[PDB]
Formats: C-alpha cells, sequence, structure tokens
C-alpha cells in the first residue's frame, strides 16, 4: 500500500492493529478498514486440537519445499465404524497407488527419516537433509554417484547448516561410506548452489 | 507408584513379549536349497541412566532441574537393554 493523498518516497505507514486499521503516519488517512490477526489465524490450521472438537481448527498445515503439492486424507476408524468398509476403500486406495518413479523416491525421504532418528538427529536436520538430497538427486553433475552415499552426503549437508555437530567417520558407520565417493559427491551437491 | 515403575514394572514390559524370532527354511530342491534357519533376538536386563541432556555439539552430560526448565528441555534419562542375537540350522529338526 501507499497514500494517495500525500505520496512522499518512502511510505511511512502504520498498522494500528488493535484499532483494526492500516493508516498513513504522515497524514491520519486510514488506507485499510478490514485487518486480520495472523497469529490466530494459523492456529484454525495447527492447533492444539488432535481430538477433533475445536470449531476454530478448520485447516491443515503442509511443507510445499519438501512435501510438494500432496494433499491427501487418511481412510481410518471413526467412532462408529464396520471394519469391513475400512479395508474395502484401504484395498480400493492401494489398486490407485501408481504414483511415479519420482512420487516412489518419497521413500528416498522414509530412508532419511529413518536414518536421522537411528543417527539421534533433530527435525530441522531431517527437513534440511531431504531438502539438500530433493535439489541433488535428479542432477547431472552428480550423474552416477553411489546412490547409497549421495543421500548420506546430504545428511552432513543437512548437520552442517542447522548446526548440529557430526564427524564424517559418524555417518560413515550409520550407513557405509566409501570414503572416496562420499567426499566426492558431498563436494558435488555442495557445489549446486 | 513412579518407583515401583522404574525399578520393577519397566523390566517385566521388556520380558512379556520380549523375544521375536525370525525363521528361513528352504525349497529343499538342491544346494544352494535345503538349508533351514531360526534366528533370536533376546531381551535382558534394563539399564537406567541417571538425568542428562545431549547438546546440537555431540557432548552429552548431566542435566539439573533448573537448566531442564530454563532451556525447556525433557528431564529425561537414557533407557539401555542387554540384547542378545542367536543364530540356529537345520538340514531338509536339530
Ligand atoms: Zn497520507
Amino acid at each position: 500500500l501507499t497514500c494517495p493523498e500525500c505520496k512522499v518516497y518512502p511510505p511511512k505507514i502504520v498498522e494500528r492493529f488493535s484499532e483494526g486499521d492500516v493508516v498513513c503516519a504522515l497524514c491520519g488517512l486510514v488506507l485499510s478498514d478490514k485487518l486480520v490477526d495472523t497469529r490466530s489465524e494459523w492456529r484454525t490450521f495447527s492447533n492444539d486440537d488432535h481430538n477433533g472438537d475445536d470449531p476454530s481448527r478448520v485447516g491443515e498445515a503442509s511443507n510445499p519445499l519438501l512435501d510438494g503439492n500432496n494433499l491427501s486424507t487418511r481412510i481410518g476408524k471413526g467412532e462408529t465404524t464396520d471394519m469391513r468398509f475400512t479395508k474395502e476403500l484401504n484395498k480400493a486406495q492401494g489398486k490407485n497407488v501408481m504414483d511415479k518413479k519420482d512420487n516412489e523416491v518419497q521413500a528416498a525421504f522414509a530412508k532419511i527419516t529413518m536414518l536421522c532418528d537411528a543417527a539421534e538427529l533433530p527435525k530441522i536436520v531431517k527437513d534440511c537433509a531431504k531438502e539438500a538430497y530433493k535439489l541433488c538427486h535428479d542432477e547431472k553433475t552428480l550423474k552416477g554417484k553411489s546412490m547409497e552415499s549421495i543421500m548420506a552426503a546430504s545428511i552432513l549437508i543437512g548437520c552442517r547448516r542447522a548446526e548440529v555437530a557430526r564427524t564424517f567417520k559418524e555417518i560413515q558407520s550409520l550407513i557405509h561410506v566409501k570414503t572416496k565417493e562420499f567426499g566426492k559427491t558431498l563436494n558435488i551437491m555442495k557445489n549446486i548452489l | 507408584s513412579f518407583n515401583q515403575f522404574v525399578d520393577y514394572t519397566l523390566q517385566d514390559i521388556i520380558c512379556e513379549d520380549s523375544t521375536l524370532i525370525l525363521e528361513q527354511l528352504a525349497q529343499h530342491t538342491t544346494e544352494s536349497d535345503n538349508i533351514s534357519r531360526k534366528y533370536e533376538i533376546s531381551f535382558g536386563k534394563i539399564y537406567v541412566t541417571k538425568p542428562m541432556v545431549n547438546e546440537s555439539d555431540g557432548v552429552t552430560h548431566a542435566l539439573y532441574p533448573q537448566e531442564a526448565r530454563l532451556r525447556n528441555l525433557t528431564y529425561s534419562s537414557g533407557l539401555f537393554v542387554d540384547v542378545k542375537k542367536r543364530t540356529y540350522e537345520a538340514i531338509d529338526e536339530l
């Protein structure tokens, strides 16, 4: 936004949240009447509600950066439920699981998740290792590098950023590391911006 | 109640189901076949360290309640179990 009335290059405009307006500090003109509490709005997607009682909790958060655009809902046993239908419907979802070579490469994330928990590594490290891997796995710069060592290299790339200290020898023992190979794969990815 | 759970209860839970076995019996055709095996994973004594914290940088040290409250940490202590992996074999009972 910018004030029509005045218009001096740097627009000195204030958000008077409690009064619910976006105002021009210089002239006094209210530029917007509709204002939302962002923090309280975010609390309808992410909340204390696991029960499903909350009329406020109406949405669900997602990680575009990692999950991409995959919106899905579990078919599960509710209060009244004949197990027959839950099986039938889930059996049906199985036949409809004809996902791509990369929509099946999200199983490489399931590997990193199993490798981080085993390495006693934090959630942020996974979300960094799963990030660096999702960006370098398809790369020509990496080509036919030992696939087992490429994802182990992204675990060190994740650990370096999240300040969680882990030795190359530690990650080397965690999966299986061909020292020269997982040192070369950790450099092509490091070169990949 | 908590003390009873730690000193006793905890061990009996680690011993109820405890042991898990997987048996790989062959097709009994001829070598590489006619080899029946059974592998064991066993749960022994349960050990419980005094409370500790595993910092960002490797270092695991003793965590005191004030520290726990102030750095928003969990006043937890480590659980350790003696696990034994036994292996057995038979041809085409023993
Ligand atoms: Zn103005």
